[PDB]
C-alpha cells in the first residue's frame, strides 16, 4: 500500500515484502526500471567490499608490515606509496575471481539465487530458522559499512590522519 | 503510417469560427477578456517603461528593468488572448 | 459573491472544504494554475516562513556557542553572507535539497490527485487523532503561516532600512 519507511509515498510494486532486508525504501522507483535480483546482487557486492574496506582502513592505520610503503597511516596516501605491481596483481585477481564466480556470465546471463554465491567454507547457518537472520544481519551491516567507508575515505581526504585519529582528534575550539 | 504519438492532454484545436476555442489559451483558458485586456495594457506600459529606462545599455543594467522589459512582447500575446476571450463570451 | 470581497464574484476553483478558505482570490490566479499545486505551495511557503520568523526573533534573543566569533555584528540577511563563506549555509542547503527530492516525488503524487496536499504523515507526537481537533489545528497552521510570511517580509525589510533586527528595533 504505502511504504513503511517513507509514509507519504505509495509502496513500490516490485518489492512485495518478499526480499530480505526490505523496509519499502524505494522512493525513486529504480526497481521498476531494473531487475530486482541484479539490483540486490549489486547491493550485496557493494556492501561486502565496503565491510572489508572499512575494517581495512582502520587496520592499515593500526598495523603495518615490517616493510616500507605499507607503513603509511593514511589509506589513500598508502595506495600511492605501495608498488603498482601489487595493485595490478590484486586487480587482475579480482577480475579472474569475477570470471570464476559467475562462470563467465553477464547481467542478462547471470539471471541461481540473489547474491547466493554459496561460498561457505564454515557454514555458520546450519539451522534454517537461524538463517535469514544471518541474511538480515549481512544486509544491515553492509549498508552501514558502505556509508561508513565513504565517511572514512572522505575524512582521510580532509583530515589526513586516518580514521581513529580523526575521530578522537576532532577540531576543537578553532574555526 | 503508424500512429503518431502526442502528449497526454492533446485536444483538438482546429477552428473555423470567428475566434478559436478558449482551449488554445492553455492554462489561461478561464481568464476573462477584461482581465487579459487590463493585463495587456499593464504589461505594455510597464514593459515600455522598463525598456525605456535602459535604452542606453550600460555594463551595470538594473536586472529588474531588464526582466520588466520582457513585458512588452508578452503584452502582444495578452491582447490577442483578450480578443479571443471577448469573442468567446468570456 | 465572495465572503472576503463582497463586490467580486466567488472564485470558482476554490471551495469551502479546503482549509483556510476565505473565498479570497480577486485576480483569479486559482483558475490559471492547478489548485492542488497552489495548496501545496502555500503550505510550504507557510512552514518555511514560520521557521524563518521564529529564527529571526531567536537569533536576537540568543546565539549558539561559538557562533559569535564567526558572525561579528551582522544579523538577519547579513549572517547568511558570513555563514555562506563558512560551511553552514551550504550544509543546510544540502540537507534541505535532499529532503526536497522526496518532496518532488510527493508533489507529483499530489498533482495526480492520489495524495492530499501538504501531508507528509509526519506526526511524531500525536496531536491530530481526534478528527475535530485536526481541522482546527489545520486552520491554525494556515493562519499562523500566513502571518509568518507577512512577518518575515516585514522584519527583513526593517533590517534593510536600519540593520537593527526584529527585537532591537522594537527597543530602539
Ligand atoms: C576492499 C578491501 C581492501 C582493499 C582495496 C585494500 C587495499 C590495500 N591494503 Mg588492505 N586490508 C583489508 C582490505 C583491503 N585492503 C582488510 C580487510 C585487511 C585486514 C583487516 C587489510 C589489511 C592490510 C594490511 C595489514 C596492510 C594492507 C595494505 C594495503 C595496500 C597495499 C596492498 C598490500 O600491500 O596489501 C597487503 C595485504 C596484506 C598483507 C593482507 C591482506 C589480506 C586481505 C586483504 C584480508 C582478508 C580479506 C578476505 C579474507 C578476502 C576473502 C577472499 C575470498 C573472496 C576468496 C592496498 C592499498 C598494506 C598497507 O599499505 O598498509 C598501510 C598493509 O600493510 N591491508
Ligand atoms: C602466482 C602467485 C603469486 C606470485 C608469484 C606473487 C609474487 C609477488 N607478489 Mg603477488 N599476490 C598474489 C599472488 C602472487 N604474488 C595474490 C593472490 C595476491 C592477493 C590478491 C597478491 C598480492 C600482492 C600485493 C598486494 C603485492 C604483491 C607483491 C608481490 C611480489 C613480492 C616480492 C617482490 O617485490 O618481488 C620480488 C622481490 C624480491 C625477492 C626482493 C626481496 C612478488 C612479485 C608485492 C609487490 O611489490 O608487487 C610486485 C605487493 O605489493 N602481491
Ligand atoms: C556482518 C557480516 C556478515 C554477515 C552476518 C554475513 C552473513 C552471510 N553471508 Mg556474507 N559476507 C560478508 C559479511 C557478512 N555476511 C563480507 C564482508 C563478505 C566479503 C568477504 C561476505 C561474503 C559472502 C559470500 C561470498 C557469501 C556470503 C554468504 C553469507 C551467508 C551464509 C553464511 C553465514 O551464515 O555467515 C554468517 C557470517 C558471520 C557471522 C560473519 C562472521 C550469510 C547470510 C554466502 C551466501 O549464501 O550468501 C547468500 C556466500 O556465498 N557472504
Ligand atoms: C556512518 C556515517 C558517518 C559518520 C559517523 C561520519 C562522521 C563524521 N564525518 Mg564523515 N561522511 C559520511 C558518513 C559519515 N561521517 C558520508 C557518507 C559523507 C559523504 C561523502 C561524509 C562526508 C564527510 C566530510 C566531507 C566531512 C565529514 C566529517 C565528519 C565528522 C563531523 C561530525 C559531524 O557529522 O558533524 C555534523 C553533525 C550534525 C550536523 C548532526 C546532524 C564526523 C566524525 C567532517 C570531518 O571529518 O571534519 C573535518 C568533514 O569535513 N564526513
Ligand atoms: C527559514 C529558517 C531559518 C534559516 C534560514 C536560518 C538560518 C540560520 N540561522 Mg536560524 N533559526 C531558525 C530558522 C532559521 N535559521 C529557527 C526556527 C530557530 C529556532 C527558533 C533558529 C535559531 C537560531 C539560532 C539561535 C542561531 C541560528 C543561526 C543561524 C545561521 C547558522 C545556521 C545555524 O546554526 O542554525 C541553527 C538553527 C537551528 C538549530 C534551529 C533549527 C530549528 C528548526 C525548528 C528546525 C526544525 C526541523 C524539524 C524539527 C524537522 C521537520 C521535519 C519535517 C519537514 C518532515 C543561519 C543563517 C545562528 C546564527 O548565526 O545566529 C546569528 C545561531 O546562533 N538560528
Ligand atoms: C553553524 C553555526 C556555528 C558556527 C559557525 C560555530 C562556530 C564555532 N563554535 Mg559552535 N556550535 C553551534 C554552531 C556553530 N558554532 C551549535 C549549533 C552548537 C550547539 C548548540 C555549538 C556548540 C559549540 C560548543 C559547545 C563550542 C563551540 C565553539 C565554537 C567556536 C570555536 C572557536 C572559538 O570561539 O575560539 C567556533 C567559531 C567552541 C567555543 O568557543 O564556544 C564557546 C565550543 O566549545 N560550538
Ligand atoms: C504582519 C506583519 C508585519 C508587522 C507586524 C509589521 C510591523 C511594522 N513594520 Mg514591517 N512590513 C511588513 C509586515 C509587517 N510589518 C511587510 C509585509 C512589508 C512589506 C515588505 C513591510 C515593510 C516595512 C517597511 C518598509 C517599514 C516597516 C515598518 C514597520 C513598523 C511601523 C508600521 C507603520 O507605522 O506603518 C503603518 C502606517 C500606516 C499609515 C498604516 C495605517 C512596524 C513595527 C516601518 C518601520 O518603522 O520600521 C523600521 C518601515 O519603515 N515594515
Ligand atoms: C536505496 C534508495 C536510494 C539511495 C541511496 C544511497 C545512500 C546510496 C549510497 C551508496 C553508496 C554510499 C555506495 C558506496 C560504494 C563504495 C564502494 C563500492 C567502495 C569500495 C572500496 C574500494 C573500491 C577501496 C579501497 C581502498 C582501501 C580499502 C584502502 C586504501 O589504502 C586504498 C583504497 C582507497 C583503494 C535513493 C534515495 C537514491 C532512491 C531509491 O529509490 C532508493
Ligand atoms: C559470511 C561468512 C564468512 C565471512 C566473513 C567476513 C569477511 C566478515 C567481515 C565483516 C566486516 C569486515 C564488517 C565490517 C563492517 C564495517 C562497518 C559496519 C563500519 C562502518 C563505519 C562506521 C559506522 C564509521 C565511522 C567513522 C567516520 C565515518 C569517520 C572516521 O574518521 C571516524 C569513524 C570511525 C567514526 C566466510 C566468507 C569466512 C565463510 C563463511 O562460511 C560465511
Ligand atoms: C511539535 C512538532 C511540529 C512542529 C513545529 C514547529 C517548529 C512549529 C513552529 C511554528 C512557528 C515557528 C510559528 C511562528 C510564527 C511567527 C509569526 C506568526 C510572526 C509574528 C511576527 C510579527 C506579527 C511581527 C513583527 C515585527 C516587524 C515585522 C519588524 C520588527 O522590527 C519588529 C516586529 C518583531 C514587531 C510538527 C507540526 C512539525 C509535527 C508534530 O506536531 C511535532
Ligand atoms: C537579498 C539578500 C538575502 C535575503 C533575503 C529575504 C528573507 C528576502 C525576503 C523578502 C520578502 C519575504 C519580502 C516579502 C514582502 C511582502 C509584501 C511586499 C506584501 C505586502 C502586503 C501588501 C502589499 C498588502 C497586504 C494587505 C493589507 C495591508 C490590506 C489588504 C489585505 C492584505 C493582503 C492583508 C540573503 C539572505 C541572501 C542575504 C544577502 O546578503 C541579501
Amino acid at each position: 500500500d504505502m511504504s513503511a519507511s517513507v509514509p507519504f509515498l505509495p509502496r513500490p510494486a516490485a518489492l512485495d515484502g518478499s526480499m530480505v532486508g526490505d523496509v519499502g525504501f524505494d522512493p525513486l522507483g529504480f526497481t521498476t526500471k531494473y531487475d530486482i535480483k541484479w539490483l540486490r546482487e549489486s547491493e550485496l557486492k557493494h556492501g561486502r567490499v565496503c565491510m572489508l574496506a572499512s575494517l581495512g582502513c582502520i587496520v592499515q592505520e593500526i598495523v603495518h608490515l615490517p616493510f616500507e610503503a605499507t607503513s603509511n597511516p593514511v589509506a589513500s596516501e598508502a595506495f600511492f606509496q605501495v608498488p603498482a605491481g601489487g595493485l595490478w596483481q590484486i586487480f587482475a585477481g579480482i577480475g579472474i575471481v569475477e570470471h570464476f564466480s559467475n562462470n563467465f556470465k553477464m547481467s542478462g546471463s547471470t539471471m541461481r539465487a540473489p547474491g547466493n554465491l554459496g561460498f561457505d567454507p564454515l557454514n555458520f547457518g546450519k539451522n534454517p530458522s537461524a538463517r535469514a537472520r544471518y541474511e538480515l544481519a549481512e544486509i544491515k551491516n553492509g549498508r552501514l559499512a558502505m556509508l561508513g567507508f565513504g565517511g572514512m575515505i572522505h575524512g582521510c581526504f580532509i583530515t589526513g590522519k586516518g580514521p581513529i585519529g580523526a575521530l578522537t582528534s576532532m577540531d576543537w575550539h578553532q574555526s | 503510417f503508424s500512429p503518431v504519438p502526442s502528449p497526454e492532454g492533446t485536444k483538438e484545436t482546429y477552428w473555423e469560427t470567428k475566434a478559436p476555442s478558449s482551449d488554445v489559451l492553455g492554462i489561461g483558458a478561464g481568464v476573462s477578456s477584461g482581465n487579459f485586456a487590463a493585463a495587456s495594457v499593464f504589461a505594455a506600459l510597464v514593459g515600455g517603461y522598463c525598456t525605456g529606462q535602459v535604452i542606453p545599455l550600460t555594463v551595470e543594467p538594473n536586472p529588474l528593468f531588464l526582466a520588466g522589459s520582457f513585458l512588452l512582447p508578452y503584452s502582444w500575446a495578452l491582447h490577442v488572448a483578450a480578443w479571443i476571450q471577448k469573442n468567446n463570451g468570456k | 459573491m465572495s465572503e472576503s470581497v463582497p463586490f467580486l464574484k466567488k472564485p470558482e476553483a476554490l471551495d469551502s472544504s479546503m482549509a483556510g478558505y476565505a473565498g479570497f482570490d480577486p485576480l483569479g490566479l486559482s483558475s490559471i494554475a492547478d489548485i492542488k499545486f497552489l495548496q501545496e505551495s502555500e503550505i510550504k511557503h507557510c512552514r518555511i516562513a514560520m521557521l524563518a520568523a521564529a529564527g529571526s526573533i531567536a537569533q536576537d534573543i540568543f546565539t549558539f556557542p561559538g557562533v559569535s566569533k564567526v558572525v561579528g555584528t551582522a544579523k538577519m540577511t547579513g549572517v547568511h553572507d558570513v555563514l555562506v563563506k563558512q560551511g553552514a549555509m551550504g550544509q543546510i542547503l544540502l540537507w534541505t535539497s535532499f529532503l526536497e527530492v522526496f518532496g518532488t516525488i510527493a508533489l507529483l503524487e499530489t498533482l495526480d490527485g492520489k495524495r492530499a496536499p501538504g501531508d507528509f504523515k509526519f506526526d511524531p507526537l500525536g496531536f491530530s487523532k481526534n478528527a475535530e481537533t485536526a481541522k482546527r489545528y489545520q486552520l491554525s497552521e494556515i493562519k499562523n503561516g500566513r502571518l509568518a510570511m507577512l512577518a518575515t517580509g516585514g522584519m527583513v525589510h526593517g533590517y534593510f532600512i536600519t540593520g537593527k533586527g526584529p527585537l532591537e528595533l522594537l527597543t530602539n
